[PDB]
RNA sequence: GGCGACACACGUGCUACAAUGCCCACUACAAAGCGAUGCCACCCGGCAACGGGGAGCUAAUCGCAAAAAGGUGGGCCCAGUUCGGAUUGGGGUCUGCAACCCGACCCCAUGAAGCCGGAAUCGCUAGUAAUCGCGGAUCAGCCAUGCCGCGGUGAAUACG
RNA sequence: CGCGGGGUGGAGCAGCCCGGUAGCUCGUCGGGCUCAUAACCCGAAGGUCGUCGGUUCAAAUCCGGCCCCCGCAACCA
RNA sequence: UCGCCUCCUAAAAGGUAACGGAGGCGCCCAAAGGUCCCCUCAGGCGGGACGGAAAUCCGCCGGAGAGCGCAAGGGUAGAAG
């Protein structure tokens, strides 16, 4: 069933299918699994709506996920920009923001290559 | 069935709060809620008119009415579009059936919207009716989520006999419409 | 990251802590870009050195945990050809 | 793999210890 | 409403994050809703759980004591 | 402050794209080096980095030390995935007068490109090539995937 | 003046006829092979279709004006 | 250039010339025909997911500027659309 906005995990395995939520994976999963006293080894296909609603209630209440989570990391960076801050500039120009020589491949952050003449 | 909770809730505590607030002399002058028109601009399905009967089937399911199929008005080249072809489905509800849907929408659909910090306060059209767009259709209860092949939204038009938005907002708030203030 | 810490240089720390309790506020040129900023810094106009000159940087409440050289960048760019 | 710092194999490679490679013998 | 080619629309029972709605009156009776943002969680009867605006708020606290 | 720049181009590399593989628990087997301005067992606090305490050793006499692969056992079921961990957000530890520019590391979230790489091109003939860990120099710390070394398991194939 | 043809990536041709998609050779750029250059190999970038106006859903393509280009003709006097 | 159609020249009936000014035809439609019933445009402002000057949807204003297979003219929503 569906948690945190919509975000339906299905089948698979319950501690794994928990990763598929925004803001959650590994730790934050195997934690709320016993905290709600639920077997992690089970499969989200079948389980009592009991262990289902106990499970959404925890998670959706505990921490912020999905929309509001992304909205927070947004305004966090918006904050780094427009405060004229260094890291802000590296966000403003879409260049690597920590350490990181840019003379050669930044590519993940820089985009694919745009070649020019010698 | 002529009962329909929210319908009741309109006469039996929305109307009075309205007369009290705007000071209406005549029984009619106090705003009535008529005709919510759901319309899928579906031009997504353009060449495939097969996709459409799935989408029309789904509207019926969440309305109680099969929608009219709109057709293209003028032929326009920039995106495909022969003059004849179907653009989308468009369905009119009123009178009970509008309420029984408008109830379900208010208590179920809009809740199920990802995020949702509330309905836009500026969408009133100035002669005091209200339009609002939706993106995915699985936020309705009648949808099983395994019956969606693709995701088609709709524009929703709510027409009211209020002569201004100030009055139209009030009617709609008091009915329980979650405005973003 | 320090914590038992929050290193600020004592040189400007003086002239700032003064400009509260002296009552008066104005433009103060410092070389110390290693230092952290605020609380009694906010609203002061501090000139930070980039290696070349002193850059005016206005101060506000979300500049808080940020070192003084964040706001004085060291390299001139404007892109390529 | 040897670059997942969140794994056993990774930690060993970077040479470090933690929740994924706690030091016990 | 023309007879034939139509969803049934029969009185129903519907549940959710908190209670029911005896109202129902829908096609496909007895349906299961995820959460009504109004059980008054989620922004209505404003909960404002796990609130924002801590980032200008925190950097001032661990900051000048140490 | 810069040598750490970033529209770009090349050389040497590392981690991979997974099921002869990934993760978790348990169980084994090395060599060569280093350290009483240091190496720190063992105990406690901490998810952890680390911090408190604190015994031994001028060291075949104490410490770095867990070797890793392997072994057993269970999990994953071919999925851009329990593959892969780049990027970024927040939280911290440490060295150091000082980590904005530029440190290493820990946790939480984020999880990108990548499904064996055009033309072309490198190394290796045996305890070698592949693959797996380990130590030292420099050194406060460290950008070491480097360099110099040590052992573990261990192919293929040479008509000519 | 007259009649015919043309004007499109940097160069030279196609596409217009029959509306909807611009192509081919060279050149240019990045890589490769070479001690090195050329030759050669693997990749890419590049045109708004002379111009204005018109028709159509839509114009390089059909129509009209003008601006160039080449060819032809200008006889009895 | 040569037959046909529309406008002007044409001097407010008709007709009216020039190697006067401008454009079209040599088709098309089995629905684009007959009839009965119903419906009314273009455009402008506001509102509405993907929808952008423009796809579709909802409000108001809009006597015809739209449409009438193709050129122009006359005509036409009290319909010819
Ligand atoms: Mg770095
Ligand atoms: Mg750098
Ligand atoms: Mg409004
Ligand atoms: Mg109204
Ligand atoms: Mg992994
Ligand atoms: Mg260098
Ligand atoms: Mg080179
Ligand atoms: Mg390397
Ligand atoms: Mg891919
Ligand atoms: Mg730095
Ligand atoms: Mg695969
Ligand atoms: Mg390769
Ligand atoms: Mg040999
Ligand atoms: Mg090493
Ligand atoms: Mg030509
Ligand atoms: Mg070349
Ligand atoms: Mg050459
Ligand atoms: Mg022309
Ligand atoms: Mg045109
Ligand atoms: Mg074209
Ligand atoms: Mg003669
Ligand atoms: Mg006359
Ligand atoms: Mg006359
Ligand atoms: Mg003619
Ligand atoms: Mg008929
Ligand atoms: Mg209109
Ligand atoms: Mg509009
Ligand atoms: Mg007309
Ligand atoms: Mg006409
Ligand atoms: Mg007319």
């Amino acid at each position: 069933a569906r948690i945190a906005g919509v975000e339906i995990p299905r089948n698979k395995r319950v501690d794994v299918a928990l990763t598929y939520i925004y803001g959650i994976g590994k730790a934050r999963a195997k934690e709320a699994l016993e905290k709600t006293g639920i077997n992690p080894a089970t499969r989200v296909k079948d389980l009592t709506e009991a262990e289902v609603v106990r499970l959404r209630e925890y998670v959706e209440n505990t921490w912020k996920l999905e929309g509001e989570l992304r909205a927070e990391v947004a305004a966090n960076i918006k904050r780094l920009m427009d405060i004229g801050c260094y890291r802000g500039l590296r966000h403003r120009r879409g260049l690597p923001v920590r350490g990181q020589r840019t003379r050669t491949n930044a590519r993940t952050r820089k985009g694919p290559r745009k070649t020019v003449a010698a | 069935p002529l009962d329909v909770a929210l319908k009741r809730k309109y006469y039996e505590e929305v109307r009075p709060e309205l007369i009290r607030r705007f000071g209406y002399q005549n029984v009619w002058e106090v705003p009535r809620l008529e005709k919510v028109v759901i319309n899928q601009g579906l031009g997504e399905a353009k060449e495939d008119a097969r996709i459409l009967e799935k989408a029309a089937q789904e509207l019926a399911l969440i309305t109680g009415q099969k929608p009219a199929v709109t057709r293209a008005k003028k032929s326009i080249s920039n995106f495909k579009l022969r003059k004849g072809m179907p653009i989308g489905l468009r369905v009119t509800l009123r009178r009970d059936r509008m309420w029984i849907f408008l109830e379900k929408l208010l208590n179920v659909a809009l809740p199920r919207i990802r995020d949702f910090r509330g309905l836009n306060p500026n969408s009133f059209d100035g002669r005091g009716n209200y339009n609002l767009g939706l993106r995915e259709q699985l936020i309705f209860p009648e949808i099983t989520y395994d019956m969606v092949d693709a995701l088609r939204g709709m524009d929703i038009a709510v027409v009211t006999t209020a002569e201004t938005d100030e009055e139209a907002r009030a009617l709609l708030e008091l009915l329980g419409f979650p405005f973003r203030k | 990251s320090l914590k038992k810490g929050v290193f600020v240089d004592d040189h400007l720390l003086e002239k700032v802590l003064e400009l509260n309790a002296k009552g008066e506020k104005r433009l103060i040129k410092t070389w110390s870009r290693r230092s952290t900023i605020v609380p009694e810094m906010v609203g002061h106009t501090i000139a930070v050195y980039n290696g070349k000159q002193h850059v005016p940087v206005y101060i506000t409440e979300n500049m808080v945990g940020h070192k003084l050289g964040e706001f004085a960048p060291t390299r001139t760019y404007r892109g390529h050809g | 793999g040897k670059g997942d710092r969140r794994t056993r194999r990774g930690k060993i490679w970077r040479g470090t210890y933690g929740k994924y490679r706690p030091r016990k013998k | 409403m023309k007879e034939g080619i139509h969803p049934k629309l029969v009185p129903a029972r519907i549940i959710c994050g908190c209670g029911n709605v005896i109202e129902t009156y829908s096609t496909k009776p007895e349906i299961y809703v995820e959460v009504c943002s109004k059980c008054h969680p989620f922004y209505t009867g404003q909960q404002r759980f796990v609130d924002t605006e801590g980032r200008v708020e925190r950097f001032q606290r661990r900051y000048g004591d140490s």
